[PDB]
RNA sequence: GGUGACCACGGGUGACGGGGAAUCAGGGUUCGAUUCCGGAGAGGGAGCCUGAGAAACGGCUACCACAUCCAAGGAAGGCAGCAGGCGCGCAAAUUACCCACUCCCGACCCGGGGAGGUAGUGACGAAAAAUAACAAUACAGGACUCUUUCGAGGCCCUGUAAUUGGAAUGAGUCCACUUUAAAUCCUUUAACGAGGAUCCAUUGGAGGGCAAGUCUGGUGCCAGCAGCCGCGGUAAUUCCAGCUCCAA
């Protein structure tokens, strides 16, 4: 009686255990030298990396020679060096549980951008991307979750239409500007 | 039209829908949504075809502006347009006229003729007295 | 009834009547999660104190 | 010990569902007669008038007394007694008039030092306790 | 100060977090005094207390503003005694509650100099 | 004769079954009225005509139970269909538009379709993500710190955080376009649109578990708090207030 999905789940894992204070300075620290909004972000991202951690185990339990493991561990693996979370000289599945959450978040383009050093001050680089200056290899995109694979990660550029890449200067810009021709002459 | 293109692309020809069936995108950078007559007078002239059998809509904008893709329909003839082709369209530029009572009118005298019975001078006056 | 709920909210009635002085809004989200984190981590006081408190009046 | 063998099954499941019983909690949400001493008929709040307000006292190594409300219920109209936490929300609290009295928060029995009370009183007439409480909506005079 | 900056500019590699004696608690009045070194002492055997000057200070302070003794220990979040004690002049006197006298009170008894007319400047300059 | 302690029979079931849902070491435990499938019902029974197919109910007949109009002589009912009412309750939306899509029905390009689609209501729920950034101003206040005051930074606190101080902006009016059956929205996109950018984030705590107050002022086993330990009779870290910290 209904053409919609309903497919639907949550993204992120809450805390087991409430009021840690190591895991809170833990989860301070990587927001706040990351820049996030609240840990919500952190919760998700720790939630992909133990359900690819979770694929992982399983595929390691998985005996050798098997045509599914051997498919889904290159599978894994050649996404992970598409996004860059894994260096192409390491395809060994035991690796994968190696790796931690902050290099998952360095993949965000707000950090990434930083990183750049296209927009400084991690924050402003993170507020210039809700400010969609920036533009990605042929679309201007406001995600500050967004992941950068390796063919893209050079195809970061200030978008046209914002006054850092084409002209078309801002709105205080032209306020301040009419203000200074209506004062002098 | 100083700085605006049409790309088309998977472009194939037919005949027993008497048209050709492509997807289109227009480029504006710096403009807003474009509107559809023009975009058909540019490709009447880059199809050498006349600007009013090209049919289009389900135009949509990827994020960001410039990029802007959509369905284009071009046939071969008015005529054959006319027999084979959506009526709303029409409706749009206006070739077919399309007025007419809505349906909740059009269903209640559906009830009241069938009210009466056999009698085509009651059928029928079921519209003249019970408007 | 033993009519001695006569005294119910009576500190209610006996609080002097203080209020909400005016104060600069704070800042929120992101905005929120940086300050705190500025002045609970990279900050070194160069005095003792057996590890006081951010709201440091020890 | 127990027993164990592999073709027993029946006796493992029958005995583990006769001594399934002996534990309150299954008990009580399988008999069903818990479920009809439940005044609420299960529901977690439910719809109430407002009979008497009842002070009770505290236990003893408290000194107090509570204020509390006994209230007529609309579905199978026993009364029961319901306290109201707050300062002076008592005062706020009227005669004859429909409560939301809601579980007092510890699974139909009773808390604190409040004997024999296991129901608080919230939303009052359409307007929410706390709203008044707070002033943050008021009587509708 | 420079090291941020530096932090900043080590963008690709480095830095380390350390926290503080801070990161939660609260304690709502300051030990002015390291608590070490006091340890640590035994040589002096002398403690300054305050000078009466200030305490003349807080007196026209509050009667400038006319409070009474128990009003300004309402404001600055103290008791009164504490107010009593600091305008007769023992005091054993405490940086951030004369501080909070100071932010209270128009003259700047906190500082080298006894009294400011106004406190940092009107409205904050 | 048949079945039965391998639980027959009987009783309850707040039992429509299954696909599956929640939880997740494994094992298991609960939930599946509900869009898919099957079954059943169309107020409760009962009997039928036609029809290939009905024990049909937006078909008929009888009874019961409700229940409409009635010149009192009769006639007509079945929303567990779409809405939408009443009632009932803690608890549940609009008596909106459209056959354009999906498919169905019919003699059939051409008609119909409260199927269905669109919109409205809609902190059920889930995804993303606003509530500020940049730079300098710098200046003060500290047991600051490094020479022993003078100078600087290897630091903290607030404050001009202020002409900063001009840069970029969305939240909103708001051009058309787009969209759409027609609209709506989102996406484009001009004109406006932010310095307490007052264009304002709240909800609960701050003795233990459990993160956060030996603050102050009130109250004085009182009010009250308190999931549980317990707190509260004058000096309350537990109530009521202001301040400040913690939590999401
Ligand atoms: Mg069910
Ligand atoms: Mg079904
Ligand atoms: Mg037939
Ligand atoms: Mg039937
Ligand atoms: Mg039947
Ligand atoms: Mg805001
Ligand atoms: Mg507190």
């Amino acid at each position: 009686p209904v053409a919609r999905s309903w497919v639907c789940r949550k993204t992120y894992v809450t805390p087991r255990r409430p009021f840690e204070k190591s895991r809170l300075d833990q989860e301070l620290k990587l927001i706040g030298e990351y820049g996030l909004r609240n840990k919500r972000e952190v919760w998700r991202v720790k939630f992909t990396l133990a359900k690819i951690r979770k694929a992982a185990r399983e595929l390691l339990t998985l005996d050798e020679k098997d045509p599914r493991r051997l498919f889904e561990g290159n599978a894994l693996l050649r996404r992970l060096v598409r996004i860059g979370v894994l260096d192409e000289g390491k395809m060994k599945l035991d690796y994968i549980l190696g790796l931690k959450i902050e290099d998952f978040l360095e993949r965000r383009l707000q950090t990434q951008v930083f990183k750049l050093g296209l927009a400084k001050s991690i924050h402003h680089a993170r507020v210039l991307i809700r400010q969609r200056h920036i533009r990605v290899r042929k679309q201007v995109v406001n995600i500050p979750s967004f992941i950068v694979r390796l063919d893209s990660q050079k195809h970061i550029d200030f978008s046209l239409r914002s006054p850092y890449g084409g002209g078309r200067p801002g709105r205080v810009k032209r306020k301040n500007a009419k203000k200074g021709q209506g004062g002098a002459g | 039209n100083d700085t605006v293109t049409i790309r088309t692309r998977k472009f194939m020809t037919n005949r027993l829908l008497q048209r050709k069936q492509m997807v289109i995108d227009v480029l504006h950078p710096g403009k807003a949504t474009v509107p559809k007559t023009e975009i058909r007078e540019k490709l009447a002239k880059m199809y050498k075809t006349t600007p009013d059998v090209i049919f289009v809509f389900g135009f949509r904008t990827h994020f960001g502006g410039g990029k802007t893709t959509g369905f284009g329909m071009i046939y071969d003839s008015l005529d054959y347009a006319k027999k084979n082709e959506p009526k709303h369209r029409l409706a749009r530029h206006g070739l077919y006229e399309k007025k007419k009572t809505s349906r909740k009118q059009r269903k209640e005298r559906k009830n009241r003729m069938k009210k009466v019975r056999g009698t085509a001078k009651a059928n029928v006056g079921a519209g003249k007295k019970p408007k | 009834v033993h009519g001695s709920l006569a005294r119910a909210g009576k500190v209610r009635g006996q609080t002097p009547k203080v209020a909400k002085q005016e104060k600069k809004k704070k800042k929120t989200g992101r905005a929120k999660r940086r300050m705190q984190y500025n002045r609970r981590f990279v900050n070194v006081v160069p005095t003792f104190g057996k590890k006081k408190g951010p709201n440091a009046n020890s | 010990g127990k027993c164990r063998g592999l073709r027993t099954a029946r006796k493992l499941r029958s005995h583990r569902r006769d001594q399934k019983w002996h534990d309150k909690q299954y008990k009580k949400a399988h008999l069903g007669t818990a479920l009809k001493a439940n005044p609420f008929g299960g529901a977690s709040h439910a719809k109430g008038i407002v009979l008497e307000k009842v002070g009770v006292e505290a236990k003893q190594p408290n000194s107090a007394i509570r204020k509390c409300v006994r209230v007529q219920l609309i579905k199978n109209g026993k009364k029961i007694t319901a306290f109201v936490p707050n300062d002076g929300c008592l005062n706020f609290i009227e005669e004859n008039d429909e409560v939301l009295v809601a579980g007092f928060g510890r699974k139909g029995h009773a808390v604190g030092d409040i004997p024999g009370v296991r129901f608080k009183v919230v939303k009052v007439a359409n307007v929410s306790l706390l709203a008044l409480y707070k002033g943050k909506k008021e009587r509708p005079r | 100060q420079a090291i941020l900056a530096a932090r900043r500019a080590a963008a690709g590699e480095d830095v380390e977090t350390s926290k503080k004696w801070a990161a939660g608690q609260n304690k709502q009045h300051s030990i002015t005094k390291n608590t070490a070194k006091l340890d640590r002492e035994t040589e002096e055997l002398h403690h300054d207390r305050v000078t009466l000057e200030v305490g003349k200070v807080i007196q026209q302070g509050r009667q400038s503003k006319g409070l009474t003794q128990k009003d300004l220990a309402t404001k600055i979040n103290e008791k009164p005694q504490v107010i009593a004690d600091y305008e007769s002049g023992r005091a054993i006197p405490n940086n951030q509650v004369l501080g909070k006298i100071e932010r209270a009170i128009g003259l700047k008894l906190r500082g080298k100099d006894i009294g400011k007319p106004i406190e940092k400047g009107p409205r904050a300059k």
